[PDB]
């Protein structure tokens, strides 16, 4: 077959425009539905020929739809981007899109654009080009607009204005910075009651929101405020997309340090909590996460949330569905978070209370390295503060079972706050019970001594804990 | 080479974890390895966002257990209305895991204890053009049976999206 191209791509070079419409039929079938052939044509190379004819013939309207279809299939290749990127077709398809009005006519141009758009680089070239511009005049004109045509121009253009922003270069370039001229305008779809705009402008807003100097420069701005006004306005029913949006853009804008205290001050806990009824696990997932962000070095923010019964007793049954389990693990973090960072001995009492021991004993045994501790920490605060009020729990829990299987490892230097909360769980008379278990021919060993100075020390003074007091 | 995005989901995944870790020959990459013509498939601190619709993903496996028809039940009320809202145009395989299981001594007896008995595959292509599926297909995950025909579908799924 190799033989049969050779010849279809060297008419390729013809400035005779029947000659191309006629080699294109050729080539056009096979290789239809050949991803072979297709690839083949890629190495050829055909795609920066084919770059060159649709900007030479774009006032042809025969062979340029021809080409287009041509783009579209090529795309789906994985060779085709980083070849597609060389070329001006960022250029030569927005020079098209001004040019064409007709609603069929650009909806092939937009199946175009959204596959070759998903390369980072052609971001950029598009934006340089001036596609955000006609795309925001797009979504402007039609958003009152009801005829099926328009709302789906509408959809496509707010959408890919979304994609556009998941490029960091090109996103870089519209936070201009935020407020420039484009993230404005798109700030002003979150007002809007037009339910896509809103969507569109929470996920751009989200995705505008992925490095920390840009986060803060929101913030200050009064973006959190905006995005509570969204929320409110989607509570008791129901487009869960958009609150999903909105919560996941906060959950972002929580990151940087800076901004943890200043949006609890504008009342996002708030605001975030009137979703903890919501049965939808992506709402309920950038929920937690949001509050997990807020609560990070703020302690008397988790004292309240610690103490608010209405959230704990939710986590604590989000913990018990054994689906998702996504909602499952931030939740349990959650739980873990509001003891670690509060220290308070009234949220370790509500915890235990709704019954959250078990579940935090349980993510001490889990395969992510960072939740282990997490859960160990908090059970180390549990056992300083309020040992008394845990201790039925913790035996139900078999915490003490699991903290012997726990040290001898294969491992983890995690081990060492392990023995920390075997040393300070050992003074509770209904506690262990771990004499009863046998841990102190593992504690001398490990006293002597894993590779960590750390991991000696305890272990060595809670070999003379173990034998003595 | 075509890169294609398979997300699955289901009930309990031990029933789930067993049908792709069975294909070694949360993130995981198979492939076909490689028949000539080359198909790869990749599985399932600041988030990234995206639209609907430019979804980075290409087809869901919606996975019941065969000894459980209420974790196929399920499927209607606690799966479908999540990939309703969130991931639409996305096409669907629902897959029965286990179909080893089915008359078995131990376990259509203690189905017996919950007024019930296992789920048939009338039952299961039933909710299959309930919720939309672009197909169905049972698998057992322990005696191997059926499932490299479940990944042809899900990529036959993925591909069927000139001039
Ligand atoms: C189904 C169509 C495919 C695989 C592509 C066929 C077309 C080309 C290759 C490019 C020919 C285009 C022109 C001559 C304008």
């Amino acid at each position: 077959d190799a033989g049969l191209i050779s010849p279809l791509v060297q008419l390729l070079n013809s400035k005779d425009q029947e000659v191309l419409l006629q080699t294109g039929r050729a080539l056009g079938n096979i290789c239809y539905d050949s991803h072979s052939l297709q690839a083949q044509l890629i190495n050829m190379g055909v795609i920066p020929t084919l770059v060159k004819l649709l900007g030479i013939h774009c006032q042809n309207a025969a062979l340029t739809e021809m080409c287009l279809v041509a783009f579209g299939n090529l795309a789906e290749l994985e060779s085709s981007k980083e070849q597609f990127a060389s070329t001006n077709i960022a250029e030569e398809l927005v020079k098209l899109f001004k040019k064409q009005i007709e609603h069929d006519k650009r909806e092939m141009i937009f199946e175009v654009l959204a596959p070759l758009a998903e390369n980072d680089a052609i971001k950029l070239q598009l934006v340089e080009a001036g596609l955000v511009e006609c795309l925001l005049e797009i979504v402007q004109q039609k958003v009152d607009s009801d005829k099926e045509d328009d709302i789906t121009e509408l959809k496509t253009g707010s959408d890919l204005m979304v994609l556009l922003l998941l490029g960091d270069e090109s996103m870089q370039k519209l936070f201009e910075g935020g407020k420039g001229s484009v993230f404005q305008r798109v700030l002003s779809w979150i007002p809007s009651n037009n339910h896509q705009l809103q969507l569109a402008g929470a996920l751009a807003i989200a995705n505008f929101a992925r490095n920390d100097a840009n986060c803060i420069h929101m913030v200050d701005n009064g973006i959190v405020e905006k995005l509570m006004d969204l929320l409110d306005r989607h509570v008791e029913d129901g487009n869960v997309t958009v609150q999903h949006a909105a919560l996941s853009a906060l959950r972002n804008l929580a990151i940087p340090v800076i901004n943890k205290a200043k949006m609890l001050s504008a009342g996002v806990t708030e605001a975030v909590l009137k979703f903890l009824k919501s049965e939808m696990p992506p709402v309920q997932f950038k929920l937690l996460g949001t509050l997990r962000m807020l609560i990070d070095a703020q302690a008397e923010a988790a004292e309240q949330l610690g103490k608010n019964v209405k959230l704990v007793e939710r986590l604590v049954e989000w913990c018990e569905a054994k689906d998702h389990a996504g909602v499952m693990g931030e939740s349990n973090r959650l739980l873990s978070a509001l003891i670690r960072h509060s220290k308070s001995k009234d949220v370790i009492k509500t915890i235990v209370q709704s019954g959250g021991i078990k579940h935090l004993v349980t993510m001490a045994t889990s395969e992510h390295v960072i939740m282990q501790n997490e859960a160990l920490v908090a059970l180390a605060l549990i056992a300083a503060l309020e040992l008394g009020t845990a201790e039925k729990d913790l035996e139900s829990a078999k915490l003490v079972q699991i903290l012997h299987r726990l040290l001898a490892d294969e491992r983890s230097a995690p081990e060492i706050k392990y023995n920390s909360m075997v040393l300070i769980c050992a003074l509770m008379g209904s506690e262990c019970l771990h004499k009863e278990v046998q841990d102190l021919a593992f504690l001398d060993v490990v006293s002597k001594l894993r590779s960590h100075e750390n991991k000696s020390v305890a272990q060595q003074a809670s070999l003379t804990e173990q034998r003595l007091t | 080479a075509i890169r294609k995005k398979l997300v699955i989901v289901g009930d309990g995944a031990c029933g789930k974890t067993c049908l792709l870790i069975v294909f070694s020959k949360e993130n995981y990459v198979a492939d076909i390895e490689v028949d000539g013509k080359q198909v790869e498939l990749a599985l399932w601190d600041y988030d990234r966002l995206r639209p609907l619709s430019y979804p980075d993903t290409d087809v869901i496996l919606m996975c019941f257990s065969i000894d459980s028809p209420d974790s196929l039940e399920n499927i209607p009320e606690k799966w479908t209305p999540e990939v309703k809202h969130f991931c639409p145009n996305v096409p669907i395989i629902l897959v029965g895991n286990k179909k080893d299981l089915r008359n078995d001594e131990h376990t259509r007896r203690e189905l017996a204890k919950m007024k019930q008995e296992p789920v048939k595959p009338e039952e299961g292509r039933d909710m299959a053009n309930r919720i939309g599926a672009f197909g169905y297909m049972e698998c057992s995950a322990k005696t191997k049976d059926g499932v490299r025909e479940v990944f042809e579908m899900a990529t036959r799924a993925a591909l069927q999206a000139c001039l």
